């Protein structure tokens, strides 16, 4: 069996990933950015198709993605200065995510 | 394949490597990808790839930690491949390497492993050896077990095992305790030239064995003492995997008046075996001072002996001779002749900028207090040279240990790690040192 | 103050030349509730004990305890070590006492060592002595060492005016762990405090906490250059520092070295360094470099 610490906590999510993607807006007119989402939900690798969207979208996206995620609190980060995407409001362009790898941390 | 040439590192972080946006853009590697790196004799290594602007599109800025696991020197090529399978880890078993722990007792985990992985998401491969600094030293750890297998990214959920036995340093595995370019600071222009001269002959032996061009065979480093000449020389030796042989002035001139030359000769002999080799003659003014500086026939028989061995050095069995001295005047003009030390590099004293660098290099293993302003320290050490700052640092540290020592912190009996990891050097510690 | 069990102190140099005296800072006596003359019992190394009298000190530091070499030895400690001080209200004026001089300290002189040394020494002083302690008495242009063989009221007693003093014929032998107070100490150096202080801290860690540098990457000092006119006390200092830290002391003398033939000279040089490393911690002193 296991022991404790300080951290936190079927295949139909091909549809989950589909609805996660179909949830988007992609201003043909507007410039892109793609994102590598590191789901804490495990070594869950994610691919984006964003174009200068805001963190609320990344959040709703993960929610659309994994079911659990829909109720679990967490924060989004940038590894190596390791900063935590603070104001989840701002467009990817302001945060300098443009083709980055945002890792999910369960708080 | 977009194979890259390995160059210098810029953030002291080991797990990170750097390329240029232009380089990354072509393979869709994004500002954080856990890229895989394959290289020399059965070696791979997973690392987080960021991006740099001063990096050249064909070069990849990494540190000696990676490089070594990759078994490669600055200048080689590597295949930077995106590693998608890399998944958070469940457990990992690592063990401290003897020579890097002898001295310290107590839980390593608490002092090194923990603060090292803590919310960092460091991707590690098997067999890899990483360096953890702190407690006024830098322990080396060997990854002997992972779960996920081959590799993984240590997450805040990964278990860390520190089983009870310090393993050994396999002789195919170099120490990070050895001198390298990252250990020299302030010498950029000169440290540049040296690399530039030694490059081909030390790195590409065969070339000259096919062309009729004359390579540099004797480099002469000037500069006052403590400037880092012995440092620079040994660094270049390790940095290029070249054989290093040390000949010290006093050591030679201490022998009998025959035993001396005997050595000078046996010295060059053993270097021609392990070539490419770098023969460093420290304190050359001791073996070959200028014309009028000599008094006896013996002193002269040796200087001559040295001049000869130089001329005898052929293009075949390439070895570069480096010698340091405090200034031109010192040496015997004959050593300058085309064929001998015809390549001279002047290494002065550091400036405020340079001094800063050196000070950071000599504190990388210590816990500096937030009230520590090295840049300030750098600014009030005008004359000071590398050795002065390096020593200054030792004084600060020692001064701090003396303070929190009387508190009866177990001292006098073989050491405890955590104890050393708490002791922090205050700006007052430097202040005290300065006034000494 | 939290951990020191309020009686653990660091042995510092003495200010009062009296051997029976040890000093503490007033704020320290108050904490331990001792009196300006209270007789205390000190515990050192090799499970040794000493009985001394306590006085306040304005220059003494809260954690440290001043005491001269005599007591420091009896306790088997060096400056910098720690001891436990304890009140000793059970001491009682002693009936009889038998002390004996040490062979090497009385060679040459003859006569009644009692009326010449023991008498003026204990006379109306009220010196608290333990059994086994070694005290020094100066006079007659020399200093004699005496070892308390036996005290009436057993472990320790205060030599009152009625206490019978026996010093029956015989000079005992000096044991191995018992250094001579005739050896050089910091109390034999005057006019150097500043410099004596610099040197002390320089060698402090390397010579007192060797293990430290075994587990450290910091570089301690190796060579120390002492410059000054002749007869300034450099040799004296170096020898004093060695003993005072229980380090091995090896002496190289310029002329000696230069009187030999060349190869012999080198030989000797490396021999000095060789022997030094075998008995480390050590201090090699090159006189007349
Ligand atoms: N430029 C430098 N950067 C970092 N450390 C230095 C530098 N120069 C000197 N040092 C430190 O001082 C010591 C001086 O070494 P060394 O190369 O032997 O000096 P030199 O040959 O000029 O007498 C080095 O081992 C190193 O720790
Ligand atoms: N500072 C001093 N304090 C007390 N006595 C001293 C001092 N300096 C010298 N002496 C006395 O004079 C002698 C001179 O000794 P020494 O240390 O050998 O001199 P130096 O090494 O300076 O030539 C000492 O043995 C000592 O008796």
């Amino acid at each position: 069996g296991q022991k404790l610490g300080s951290t936190a906590p079927p295949a139909q999510q091909a549809e989950n990933e589909a609805k996660a993607s179909s949830s988007i807006l992609i201003n043909e007119a507007e410039p892109t950015t793609n994102i590598q989402i590191r789901l804490a939900d495990g070594g869950r690798l994610v691919q984006k198709f964003n174009h200068s969207h805001r963190i609320s979208d990344i959040r709703l996206f993960i929610v659309d993605a994994r079911p659990a995620m829909a109720a679990t609190s967490f924060v989004l980060m940038t590894t190596f200065p390791n900063k935590e995407l603070a104001d989840e409001n701002q467009t990817l362009k302001e945060a300098n995510l443009l083709n980055a790898v945002i890792v999910q941390r369960l708080t | 394949p977009n194979r890259l040439i390995v160059d210098e590192a810029i953030n002291e972080d080991n797990s990170v490597v750097s390329l240029s946006q232009p380089k990354m853009d072509e393979l869709q590697l994004f500002r954080g990808d856990t890229v895989l790196l394959k290289g020399k004799k059965r070696r791979e290594a997973v690392c987080i790839v960021l991006s740099d602007d001063t990096c050249s599109d064909e070069k990849i800025r990494m540190n000696r930690v990676v490089r070594n696991n990759l078994r490669v020197r600055l200048g080689d090529v590597i295949s930077i491949q995106p590693c998608p399978d890399v998944k958070y880890g469940k457990r990992i078993h690592v063990l401290p390497i003897d020579d890097t722990v002898e001295g310290i007792t107590g839980n390593l985990f608490e002092v090194y492993l923990k603060p090292y992985f803590l919310e960092a998401y460091r991707p590690i491969r098997k067999g890899d050896i990483f360096l953890v600094r702190g407690g006024m030293r830098a322990v080396e750890f060997k990854v002997v077990e992972t779960d996920p297998s081959p590799y993984c990214i240590v997450a805040p959920d990964t278990v860390i095992h520190c089983e009870g036995e310090p393993i050994k340093r396999e002789d195919e595995e170099e120490s990070l305790n050895e001198v390298g370019y990252d250990d020299v600071g302030g010498c950029r222009k000169q440290l540049a030239q040296i690399k530039e001269m030694v490059e081909l002959p030390l790195r590409h032996p065969a070339l000259f064995k096919a062309i009729g061009v004359k390579p540099p065979r004797g480099i002469l480093l000037y500069g006052p003492p403590g400037t880092g000449k012995t440092l620079i020389a040994r660094a270049v030796a390790n940095e290029t995997g070249a054989f290093f042989f040390l000949i010290n002035g006093p050591e030679i001139m201490s022998k009998l008046a025959g035993e001396s030359e005997s050595n000078l000769r046996k010295a060059f002999e053993e270097a021609e075996k392990n070539a490419p080799a770098i023969i460093f003659i420290d304190e050359l003014d001791a073996i070959a001072p200028k014309r009028e500086k000599t008094h006896g026939e013996v002193e002269r028989r040796i200087v001559s002996q040295l001049l000869t061995l130089m001329d005898g050095l052929k293009q075949r069995a390439h070895v570069i001779v480096m010698a340091a001295t405090n200034r031109p005047n010192s040496i015997d003009p004959a050593l300058r002749r085309f064929g001998r030390f015809d390549r001279e590099v002047d290494i002065g004293i550091p400036d405020a900028t340079g001094r800063l660098e050196i000070l950071q290099i000599h504190t990388k293993n210590m816990k500096l207090a937030d009230d520590v302003d090295l840049e300030q320290v750098a600014n009030e050490t005008h004359g000071h040279v590398g050795a002065d700052l390096a020593a200054l640092c030792s004084e600060a540290a020692l001064q701090a240990i003396r303070k929190k020592m009387d508190l009866i912190d177990l001292e006098d009996e073989t050491i405890d790690a955590e104890v050393m990891n708490s002791l922090a050097v205050t700006m007052d510690d430097f202040r005290w040192a300065l006034s000494q | 103050k939290q951990k020191n069990r309020p009686n653990r102190l660091i042995v510092d140099e003495a200010i009062n030349e009296d051997n029976s005296v040890v000093s503490l800072s007033q704020p320290k006596m108050d904490e331990l509730q001792l009196f300006r003359g209270d007789t205390v019992l000190l515990k050192g190394k090799k499970r040794r004990e000493a009985v001394c009298i306590v006085l306040s000190d304005d220059t003494c530091s809260d954690e440290k305890i001043r005491m001269n070499r005599v007591v420091r030895n009896n306790l088997r400690v060096r400056l910098g070590d720690v001891i436990s001080i304890q009140p000793c209200p059970d001491v009682k004026y002693g009936k009889r006492i038998h002390v004996l001089p040490i062979d090497d300290t009385v060679e040459g002189i003859t006569g009644n060592l009692f009326e010449v040394y023991l008498k003026p020494y204990f006379l109306e002083a009220y010196r608290p002595i333990r059994k086994g302690d070694i005290f020094l008495v100066r006079g007659g242009m020399r200093a004699v060492e005496f070892k308390v063989v036996e005290t009436d009221p057993s472990p320790y007693c205060i030599v009152a005016p009625d206490t019978v003093i026996h010093c029956e014929g015989e000079p005992i032998k000096r044991e191995d762990e018992e250094e001579s107070l005739n050896e050089v100490g910091y109390d034999d150096v005057g006019g150097c405090r500043k410099q004596l202080a610099q040197i002390k801290e320089m060698v402090e860690l390397p010579l007192r906490h060797p293990a430290l540098f075994k587990a450290i990457g910091v570089k301690p000092p190796r060579g120390i250059l002492l410059y000054g006119p002749p007869g300034t006390g450099k040799t004296l200092i170096a020898r004093a520092v060695a003993n005072e830290t229980g380090a091995f002391f090896f002496l190289i003398n310029g002329p000696e070295i230069m009187s030999k033939l060349a190869g012999e000279s080198e030989s000797n040089l490396r021999k000095a360094f060789e022997e030094a490393e075998k008995n480390a911690p050590a201090i090699i002193f090159i006189d007349e470099l």
